[PDB]
């Protein structure tokens, strides 16, 4: 319900290859930091037994408030081992993800600065 | 009856769990009082660690669900906003307060009887203070702000090097000072850009006699050392020129498209051919810039600054007499650039600093800057020294503007008290209650000074309250108004000899907002908590 | 903390530790002592606690209100505790105990708060509470005269000082003259069994009763009673635990006959040893028959044909209470029935009391016992009347033991408090703290009068502790005059021994309560 | 006005001190008069009705089905199904006069009522309960003693 | 319905309890690489949550990969990465060094002296710590190459790489002193940017060199490029060569028949134009980090000229600094001076089923490639770190040439030096302050506990040494357990390192001593 | 020494400063505590007193233990070390009688 319309956020379901694509979607994160990726539980959430079943690879993807992007089952159609490129490589296929280093940090009345006497 | 949908809590219920939820913010916060206070770690759902010791970051961070938590956090955070300073003690200060004020109330005590109370006894101590136990700042010369920078940051991560921090607080704050209209010395604090990068130890931390930018140069092929910089402060993109929403390009005649495309960058081109022709160094934009204006800074040596922060930039063009230009437009309808918008310096370098790079402009003329390079163990330090160094700029500026000072370590507290409860059998009859109350409550911050040293808290304060009480009542004795407490030792102390100095805004202040709160909390008697 | 794979205590074991800890079980505390805050006074008022069952139990009592409560907290148990050994040991004051006891912690709560060691406290707790009852014992008053009309007259007094905060106060001076009646024909013991306390439903109070003897209800009557006369001018009563019907001799009893003359001989046997017995009881001189073993319907008929009333499955101490009314001897063997073992009272009559038959033994000279019939619109009604008469009758016994008494109505704590506030101005100071934290917390208890009557606490506590100070030792709070009188020229009097006991107990719970620095929870085992 | 207290301690540790507390109830004070005030008035005017010669009857039905039309107050109020302990006190107040008299089982739950109904607006103008009862009492008396006074013996 | 202040969420701790946690993490940390320190450490294996195996024995890479949970690990992890990033070494043994001072501080705490106590005496002990250090330096020749080779070899004879010292330590040595630059009166050394490492598996780790040059792998555009040229006159460039739309929306209409083949035409002269104009500055290869047109191919080769398209930027910023050429986005503006000249020789090559552009032959070059040939990926990850560490070593030394005795004699003299001062202190915190200079002891400790040697036998004798004269290069020879002096067997150490590592484990302690509560479980609250 | 509020799996209340009864009244899990806590027992046995004596004793020898091994010490030379310490404490606590 919260968070602005205008950031893609994409949830995972899963139920304890999950490690390859948890590692992925951790690769990708480090990688895209505007996104926001996180993961739940199924039974958490509470699906239906068929989900859980035969559903367990959950990519679900949120713009808004609305589903752009439900793709479920991704065994077929993405591998089991496939690296963390892939992952992103497919899915801007489709154009849904988004598009210096500092120091450490640099942010910290709203005068600035005047000099005039 | 009411048929409302929702709880409601009526008489001694409400009262008792404001209080509660007061209490147990202060017992929060309260163990970071004092120089024997200790720091706290804050951690979120995510893993984030927050060490600090201040009062105001921690009510920020917690989640708060009662109305008189929320109360008290905003509390600090309007003293925090408006002093910089104490904003435990007003939290601490006004939890004791509304305790005490429903203890009177629980005795039968009418709360508007306790509300008047507090209100005579908060208008008697300011005025006590501002009459008895201020010190003037003249007299004292710059160990009176050197005292009052190392109080401010006892109690920190900076504590022990503050012989150090405070030279370093009050150069940068003298640094920074200006005068304006009618004659007063403004000292506009937030334009010492505070840097940091963790690597070798504190005292390596540097005070820049300039201006720091946490950005590097555009390009590699530039150079990264510039000795008399002219610099030039710009407001727009520097890239390929784009027509706007409302003008189009059709092409009848094919013979003209090389013409137009050609233009479209030579546009940009001559802007930067007329910056450069002026003989300008060094150029920072708050926009950003594509390859080749980046190639043409290149090849005339000179500098090229993109993504420059707009608050940066606008200290920058202060301190070196340069003014931004948002558009290169005159009066008459050209495109030109003059010197006279060219801002000057001694040296621009981008020192490289614990495998990062940073740009310092060092030295600026027509005006004098001021930055600080903290250096940590890792990102929590640095954080908590930001924070630390922050309160102690405060606090030299509340200083530096108010030239009165008042003595620390709970001397202002005890005076007040014994004053107080003196005063109390004047006025009143129910309101004597009340301002006896007030007196008492005044008194949480030595016992919490006490207590965080594990010293004997009671024999303490006696101590403290026998003299005070002896200054008040021997004229002859008023030289024992600025006996303090010493944590180290355990002892009562003249902390005004000791160099334990704080504004006096911040007590002012202190009192006014914890009255205020204890008050608004305490007309409440009755709760109605709609079900969402 | 490190999970620490193998872990030391049992998993899920709750550990509190240090001043907060200590802070809670002082504030657990007096949330106990605010569930039965306002029941102190003649303007206190009644709690009404629901069980699971659904019983509801009204009552102005501190221990029972404490103990339908349901506490669970280690350190608000140690107030209900004390409650409780003030029931036994006095019988009234538990709600003022409770009430103490939390003003004691509340008292030194700052100053454990600010890091105070708690054997500071512990120790100024004992000196005072040393001088309060000191204290007590020098200035309560005594008369050594053994005067029976003014020894009666203290009797009435306390009793009625006891009562005047019950749904009975308005008749206090009726059911406390009830009281001393009945306590003043106690023997030599006291016994509280030798009292009996009926409730009857239906009737005002003023037609609850006390007799002279002996009454209880009806008990199963066989056929043939109604026969029987229910009233006799001088019957001779005959005390007997007997089962009187037939049955087998003996349970492992086995009879072998062989010849129809026999069968005839046993069953004319069997009638010949139950008339043999009823035989010997009826030329015993007896008139009527009470036994614990049931009585048969061929007892009851045979008592009948000759004009006797009977009453078989008599409870054991309805019996011993018409024993030691009438002078008899109960009698499990008939075969020496003599006179001595009979029971004798003037008057012996079977009367209905609101829809119940009852037995009634009066006209007894040489009594020892006593019997409370009490009357009420419902069952709770008796039952806290019964609670009330309770409380009186504990009063007067202890009145009896000695006639020491001070006035009550918060007078004799205001005359502690001052003279432990003049003792803690004569010492060094870090004492001095505690026993004026003591003194002060000693003026709770006229303030919850105040409060509960809907005074203004303030101005009657400074009115109390200005007649105090300039002399003035018995002047207390006078709910009906919204002002302070002397309350022992009112007759508000209370036994020393109960206010003795009142600050012993509370000092006792609040020292052991500020002793205890860590509380460890194991888990529970067979939750079920 | 419910849950009893709920505080957690002001250190945030758990603050358990009677068992299922946050499953029980509890009414202070004027709360409290005014819920037993109304309950009593909600019973004494169900049973006004049959008062009297023109009084109606009430149909009464157990747990069973088993269906009794009876005017008698004891009678009616010993087979309602109540669940308000006022309610209760009132069934046990009418058979108590049932059991003493046998007859005015419905005055006296009416008197009750208009009496409880008068000590609520005594009560709003602030009187203390205990003033109310002893006033009451002492109207009793009063009123006992004029019935006494003009009674008359018959043979 | 529960009211509450907090959160329900929301666990808070404070006392005792937290001391003891955080000092307690801190020790597992600790113990987690206590014995990946000194010449005798073994390798671990780390299993990468993405698939990979790492497999090393320095601290930072190990600490690194380690997911904690305890908010004190985290602050131990951000130590180790924070003396990586200063200084490149000495992880480890800072990591190693704040568990211990930590333990004492637990020690000290147990006892009634409140944490400022402890705090104030580590920092008196560390200005005394950094006093003793600059003490005892000795300086270096910067002119003396045996000595620089020296230097790295006694900080890589402690890794995987010490099997070939002298290879290891000449190509660091090389590729440091060529990449320093000096320009505007400002030194650098810029080893993040250049000096790049590539590695390719396979090959012996023999081969391995540093080039005079940069190494990329791309192949020319077209097969008729030559792919050996002798003194290519080498030109970068930054935009593409390709004809490409417009900023600004262009749209045209064609009424005319010969518009559409006119506008085609156009195309390929705007082409032309631009490959003219780079032919017009004579180069012999071409080099842009975008695409190029297969016309512009062809008008390349029509001139004889070598193309590579493609490359990444950080690679071309490498060229330039090689090749001594200037990146130029506009072919029109192309200068003499852009053109660069001074590569000795370009050149394509195979390696294994891929193409690697060489150019290693420049003459004064500022940027070089390290080519690591190796067993495999992991092996070659190893060998990069520990080149890594080489080159941060010369760095270290090039900019401050102050050197210190290794091997634990710096922390047993230091040690020595303030215990000794600490015998005038005559207060209450002279007890922490002996107690943490004596913590430096735990370094010569683990250096024996990973010797296999007997410890208390060692350090006695190694204290006793240090409360003699001139004994303060007397260290334990950490590969045969005994005791030597150290200007003999050559281990040092520089001064800059030994400095970080000794602030920030001083300083990780006061962080960690300054804390008492710890709340958790609330929401960032973005 | 302060009292402590003990409740064991019976919810039965326990105050009290005395060692023996608060080691019984713990669900001890670890069994080297348990040791301990048996020998606690055991010295309540033999004598009635110096319960926490016990206790407070082997916990220093055992911090002291493991302090001697990690500063290089093996497990044999520490426990004969505190043997032959034991036997010459043994010996002393005759002369100490006052
Ligand atoms: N050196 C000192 N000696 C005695 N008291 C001090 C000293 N330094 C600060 N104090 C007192 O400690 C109190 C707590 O300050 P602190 O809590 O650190 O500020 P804040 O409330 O802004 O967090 C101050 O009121 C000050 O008077
Ligand atoms: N007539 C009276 N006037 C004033 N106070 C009275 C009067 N009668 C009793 N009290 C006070 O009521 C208190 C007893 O209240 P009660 O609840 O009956 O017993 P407990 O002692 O258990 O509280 C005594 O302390 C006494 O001072
Ligand atoms: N040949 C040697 N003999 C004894 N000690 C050595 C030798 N070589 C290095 N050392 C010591 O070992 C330490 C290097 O350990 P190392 O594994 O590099 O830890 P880190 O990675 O934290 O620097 C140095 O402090 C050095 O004094
Ligand atoms: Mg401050
Ligand atoms: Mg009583
Ligand atoms: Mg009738
Ligand atoms: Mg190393
Ligand atoms: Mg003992």
């Amino acid at each position: 319900d919260k968070e602005q319309k205008s950031i893609v956020i994409m949830v995972h379901i899963y139920e304890d290859g999950t490690e390859a694509m948890n590692g992925c979607m951790i690769c990708l994160a480090a990688e895209y930091p505007a996104v926001k990726f996180c993961k739940v539980k199924s039974s958490v959430i509470g699906a239906s037994s068929q989900f859980t079943r035969n559903a367990l690879p959950a990519l679900l993807i949120y713009k808004g408030g609305e589903l752009i992007g439900n793709f479920v089952r991704v065994t077929d159609q993405l591998g089991d081992d496939f690296f963390a490129v892939d992952l992103e490589a497919f899915l801007q296929e489709f154009g849904l993800l988004p598009e210096v280093l500092t120091s450490v940090r640099n942010s910290a009345s709203e005068d600035s600065d005047l000099e005039i006497d | 009856p009411l048929s409302v949908f929702g709880d409601r809590s009526t008489g001694e219920t409400i009262r008792s769990q404001n209080v509660m939820a007061a209490a147990s913010i202060a017992n929060i916060v309260k163990s970071s009082l004092g120089p024997v206070g200790l720091d706290k770690m804050l951690v979120d759902d995510i893993g984030d660690v927050t060490i600090t010791n201040d009062g105001a970051t921690i009510l920020k961070l917690l989640e708060v669900e009662h109305p008189a938590a929320k109360v008290l956090c905003e509390l600090a955070d309007l003293q925090d906003k408006e002093v910089g300073d104490g904003t435990t003690s007003v939290v601490i200060i006004a939890a004791e307060l509304l305790k005490n004020a429903d203890e009177l109330v629980k005795q039968k005590i009418h709360p508007t009887s306790v509300i008047s109370g507090y209100r005579l006894a908060c208008k008697e101590a300011v005025r006590y203070i501002n009459e008895n136990l201020i010190v003037n700042t003249d007299e004292l010369g710059r160990d009176c702000l050197i005292n009052a920078a190392k109080t401010s940051m006892s109690s920190k991560i900076i504590g022990i090097n503050g012989d150090f921090f405070a030279n370093m607080v009050v150069d940068a704050v003298l640094a920074i000072k200006y005068t304006d209209i009618r004659g007063q010395p403004r000292y506009p604090v937030n334009s010492v850009n505070i840097l940091k990068a963790h690597g070798r130890s504190q005292m390596e931390s540097m005070l820049i006699s300039g201006y720091a930018l946490n950005c590097v140069v555009g390009s590699q092929g530039m150079p990264k050392r510039i000795v008399n910089a002219k610099i030039a402060c710009l407001d727009f993109s520097l890239q390929k020129t784009k027509m706007k929403l409302g003008v189009q390009v059709v092409i009848t005649d094919p013979e003209k498209l090389d013409q137009i495309r050609q233009r479209e960058s030579d546009i940009t081109k001559e802007r930067i051919q007329k910056i450069l022709a002026t003989g300008a160094n060094v150029i920072l934009t708050t926009g950003g810039i594509d390859d080749m204006c980046l190639k043409y800074f290149v090849e005339a040596g000179a500098m090229a600054v993109r993504r420059v922060l707009k608050r940066d930039l606008k200290r920058i063009a202060k301190a070196s007499g340069a003014t931004i230009l948002s558009t290169l437009a005159n009066l008459e309808g050209e495109e030109t650039f003059e010197a006279a918008m060219l801002g000057q310096a001694e040296e621009v370098v981008q020192e490289r600093i614990c495998d990062d790079e940073l740009i310092l402009i060092k030295n600026t003329k027509a005006r004098t800057s001021a930055s600080i390079i903290l250096r940590g163990a890792n990102d929590f330090m640095c954080d908590e020294m930001e924070r630390s160094l922050h309160d102690a700029l405060c606090v030299v500026k509340r200083v530096l503007e108010s030239k009165s000072v008042v003595p620390g370590g709970g001397a202002v507290e005890a005076a007040l008290s014994i004053y107080l409860e003196n005063y109390a059998t004047s006025m009143g009859s129910r309101e004597q209650l009340a301002i006896a109350e007030f007196a008492r409550s005044l008194l949480v911050i030595p016992n919490t000074l006490a207590v965080n040293a594990a010293q004997d808290s009671t024999d303490l304060v006696a101590k403290l309250r026998a003299f005070h009480n002896e200054a008040q009542v021997n004229p002859e004795r008023k030289n024992l108004k600025w006996i303090g407490l010493d944590l180290s030792n355990g002892k009562p102390r003249d902390n005004k000899q000791a160099g334990v100095f704080e504004p006096t805004i911040v007590k002012v202040k202190s009192l006014k907002f914890a009255t205020e709160a204890a008050i608004t909390i305490l007309r409440i008697d009755d709760l109605i908590k709609l079900h969402p | 903390m490190m999970p620490t794979p193998v872990i030391l205590l049992k998993e899920g074991t709750d550990s509190s530790q240090g001043i907060p800890q200590l802070v809670s079980n002082i504030s657990a505390c007096q949330v106990i002592a605010e569930a039965v805050r306002t029941t102190l006074g003649p303007r206190g008022m009644d709690k009404l606690i629901v069980d699971g069952r659904g019983k509801a139990t009204i009552s102005n009592d501190g221990a029972t209100i404490l103990k339908l409560l349901d506490v669970v907290h280690p350190a608000a148990k140690t107030l209900v505790d004390i409650a409780k050994s003030q029931d036994a040991e006095v019988g009234d004051g538990t709600t003022s105990v409770t009430l103490l006891a939390a003003e004691f912690l509340k008292q030194v709560k700052p100053y454990v708060e600010e890091g105070l060691h708690p054997q500071i406290i512990i120790r100024a707790f004992r000196t005072a509470t040393q001088l309060a009852v000191n204290k007590i014992k020098e200035i309560a008053v005594t008369v050594k005269k053994a005067d029976k009309v003014e020894q009666r007259k203290l009797l009435e007094k306390c009793a009625m000082t006891a009562l005047s905060s019950k749904l009975i106060s308005q008749q206090k001076a009726f059911f406390a003259k009830m009281v001393v009646d009945a306590v003043m024909m106690l023997d030599d013991l006291l016994q509280l069994k030798m009292i009996g306390i009926k409730k009857v439903q239906g009737g005002a109070l003023e037609d609850s009763q006390l007799v002279a003897g002996v009454a209880f209800k009806k008990t199963f009557s066989y056929a043939g009673f109604e026969m029987q006369p229910k009233k006799y001018h001088n019957p001779k009563i005959a005390l007997l635990n007997v089962e009187l019907e037939l049955k087998a001799e003996k349970d492992n009893a086995e009879i072998r006959v062989h010849t129809v003359e026999d069968y005839q001989a046993i069953v004319d046997a069997e009638w010949n040893i139950l008339y043999d017995k009823l035989e010997k009881i009826h030329h015993s001189g007896a008139k009527v028959v009470l036994s614990k073993l049931p009585i048969g319907d061929v007892a009851t008929q045979y008592f009948a044909d000759r004009d006797m009333f009977c009453a078989g499955r008599v409870p054991e101490e309805d019996l011993k209470r018409t024993m030691m009314a009438c002078g008899g001897s109960i009698q499990t063997s008939v075969n020496a029935l003599s006179a001595d073992v009979l029971g004798r009272c003037q008057v012996f009559e079977e009367t209905q009391i609101g829809g119940e038959r009852y037995n009634f033994f009066t006209g007894c000279p040489k009594a020892k016992t006593c019997t409370f019939i009490l009357r009420g619109g419902a069952e709770q009604f008796m039952e806290e009347t019964e609670r009330s008469l309770h409380d009186a009758i504990m009063i007067v016994r202890r009145a009896i033991k000695n006639d020491s008494v001070v006035a009550g109505g918060g007078a004799i704590e205001m005359e502690l408090s001052k003279y432990l506030r003049d003792y803690s101005r004569t010492i060094p100071g870090k004492q001095q703290l505690l026993i004026g934290a003591y003194a002060k917390a000693l003026e709770i208890i006229p303030r919850q009068l105040c409060d509960n009557a809907g005074f203004d606490a303030t101005n009657i506590l400074n009115k109390l502790r200005a007649r105090h100070a300039q002399g003035g030792t018995w002047y207390g709070v006078d709910i009906n005059n919204e002002d302070i009188a002397d309350n022992f020229e009112a007759f508000v009097w209370e036994p020393a021994m109960v206010r003795i006991n009142a600050l012993t107990a509370a000092s006792e719970a609040a020292c052991l309560i500020v002793s205890v620095d860590e509380t460890i929870k194991n888990p529970r085992s067979t939750v079920d | 006005a419910s849950m009893g207290t709920l505080a957690f301690d002001e250190y945030g540790r758990p603050f358990l001190i009677i068992k299922d507390q946050d499953r029980k109830s509890r009414l202070m004070g004027l709360e409290a008069l005014k819920s037993h005030i109304m309950a009593a008035k909600a019973v004494a005017n169900t049973m006004r009705t049959s008062l009297g010669p023109n009084g109606l009857d009430k149909m009464m039905v157990d747990k069973d089905g088993d269906v009794t039309v009876t005017n008698d107050g004891a009678t009616i109020l010993s087979m309602m199904d109540v669940d308000h302990q006022i309610a209760k006190l009132m069934v046990e107040l009418s058979k108590s006069q049932d059991d003493e008299i046998g007859d005015g089982t419905t005055g006296v739950v009416v008197l009750a009522g208009a009496l409880l109904e008068e000590a609520e607006q005594l009560l709003d103008r602030g009187i203390h309960p205990i003033r109310i009862a002893d006033g009451y009492e002492q109207a009793a008396r009063v009123a006992i003693e004029h019935l006494d006074k003009i009674s008359d013996s018959v043979l | 319905r529960p009211v509450l202040v907090l959160s329900q969420n929301t666990k808070r701790e404070s006392g005792r309890k937290v001391q003891s946690g955080n000092i307690n993490a801190a020790k597992t940390i600790a113990d987690i690489i206590r014995t990946c320190l000194g010449p005798k450490s073994m390798m671990k294996m780390l299993l990468d949550p993405m698939g990979g195996i790492v497999m090393t024995n320095d601290g930072n890479a190990i600490l690194r990969e380690i997911q904690v949970q305890h908010p004190a690990a985290k602050s131990m992890i951000e130590i180790s990465r924070t003396q990586d990033e200063e200084v490149g070494d000495g992880t480890t043994s800072v990591i190693i060094l704040a568990g211990e001072m930590l333990s004492v501080a637990e020690h000290f705490l147990e006892q009634q002296m409140h944490p400022t106590v402890v705090i104030s005496a580590y920092r008196k002990a560390l200005d005394d710590m950094i006093s003793t250090l600059k003490k005892i330096s000795i300086p270096v020749d910067i002119s003396d190459s045996d000595m620089m080779l020296n230097i790295i070899n006694s900080s890589i004879t402690t890794k995987a790489i010490s099997r070939w010292s002298s290879l290891a330590c000449n190509i660091a040595l090389d590729a440091v002193k060529m990449v320093q630059f000096e320009e505007n009166g400002r030194k650098e050394i810029d080893i993040k940017k250049y000096a790049r490492v590539e590695k390719i598996p396979g090959g012996i780790i023999e081969d391995s060199c540093v080039l005079r040059g940069v190494m990329i792998n791309k192949d020319v555009t077209h097969p008729r490029m030559r792919r050996y040229i002798k003194n290519p006159r080498i030109v970068l460039l930054d935009s593409s060569l390709e004809y490409k739309k417009g900023e600004s929306q262009t749209d045209i209409e064609i009424t005319r028949e010969e518009d559409f083949t006119r506008i085609l035409q156009m195309e390929e002269e705007y082409i032309q134009q631009l490959c003219e104009d780079i032919i017009q500055l004579k180069p012999d290869v071409v080099i842009t980090e975008k695409g190029i047109s297969d016309l512009a191919q062809h008008y390349l080769m029509r001139a004889n000229i070598t193309a590579i398209r493609r490359v990444r930027k950080t690679d071309n910023n490498r060229i330039a600094r090689a090749c001594g050429a200037r990146i130029v986005s506009r072919p029109e503006e192309l200068r003499e001076d852009d053109v660069g000249t001074g590569a000795g020789l370009l050149e394509i090559k195979k390696i294994g089923d891929e193409y690697f552009t060489f150019i290693t032959d420049c003459k004064d070059p500022k940027a070089c490639t390290i080519l690591l040939r190796g067993a495999s990926k992991e092996i070659l990850s190893e060998v990069e770190r520990n080149l890594q560490d080489a080159m941060q070593v010369c760095r270290n030394v090039l900019l401050d040439p102050q050197l210190v005795p290794g091997g634990g004699a710096s922390e047993m003299a230091v040690a020595h030096a303030l215990t000794e001062k600490s015998k005038a202190m005559t207060g209450v915190e002279q007890w922490p302050y002996r107690a943490v200079a004596q913590a430096l002891e735990v370094i010569p400790r683990t250096l024996i506990q990973n010797c296999g040697a007997s410890t208390i036998r060692l350090l006695t004798s190694l204290r006793a040494k240090h409360t003699q004269e001139n004994c303060e290069t007397w260290g334990v020879n950490g590969e045969t357990g005994t005791l030597v002096d150290m200007k003999e067997l050559g281990i040092w150490e520089p001064l800059a390192v030994k400095l970080q590592t000794y602030k920030t484990a001083v300083e990780t302690a006061v962080l960690l001593l300054r804390i008492d509560d710890i709340v958790s479980g609330h929401k960032k609250k973005g | 020494g302060m009292n402590k509020m003990v409740i064991n799996h019976l919810e039965k209340l326990f105050v009290t400063n005395d060692a023996a009864t608060i080691l019984r009244e713990l669900e001890v899990q670890h069994p080297a505590a348990k040791m301990i806590v048996m020998a606690s027992h055991m010295q309540e046995q033999e004598v009635g007193d110096g319960t926490n004596f016990v206790l407070v004793f082997a916990g220093a020898l055992l911090e002291l233990a493991e302090e001697l091994l990690r500063i290089g010490l093996s497990v044999s030379e520490v426990i004969e070390g505190y043997e032959i310490a034991c036997r010459k404490a043994h010996e002393i606590l005759p002369n100490l009688v006052c």
